[PDB]
């Protein structure tokens, strides 16, 4: 697939385990973040010793790895962080590199 | 505007 | 040019006016930010009543008073008016600049 970078939020819909999530393609983040409001309560969470420097939070994280699958049936594993009070899910480079996504200009 | 750097 | 998205910081060097800056390609940001530590002191900035919302919120950031000519190594060029923020680790190229560069994201 091909997506131009515009002023509009660049967006990606995929499956994490058996649930569909939509999120922002975020080359600025090393890690993927799902808003807690979207997180199925039965999926176990853990504390981390991580610090997320923003524009600072100590995120919880998925206890298990999740299978991501896209609409073309590419798939892999990510262990996203889970943070409340976020407006969008953020697809980070942990996921984006597994998708072999390139940036190109003419 | 929204700004997502999380080194 | 073509840059694959990896675990490493995706990086871009260009001129803003007559100065070279390097920054993080950040499709996650609507606007471009230059760390104050990098900002030429003779370049005027202004107060804004805007809010930069992310993991947290930076109220009333400064912004370049003038538009800057951005230029890349192939002599493509255009204008951006970046925000200027202290305590940041990298300059952030946002989609305001990236859309002017006609950059595409593509998977095989």
């Amino acid at each position: 697939w091909v997506q131009p970078i515009t002023a509009q939020k660049p967006s990606l819909t995929l499956w994490l385990d058996d649930k569909m999530f939509t999120g922002l393609i975020n080359t600025g983040a090393d890690v993927t973040i799902i808003k807690l409001e979207d997180w199925p309560p039965n999926w176990p969470i853990t504390d981390t010793l991580t610090n997320l420097r923003g524009i600072s939070n100590n995120p919880k994280q998925s206890s298990k790895y999740l299978t991501w699958r896209d609409k073309e049936n590419n798939s892999g594993l990510i262990k996203p962080f889970v943070i409340p009070n976020l407006p969008v899910n953020l697809w980070g480079r942990d996921l984006l590199s597994q998708m072999k996504i390139m940036m190109a200009s003419p | 505007p929204y700004v997502f750097a999380m080194t």
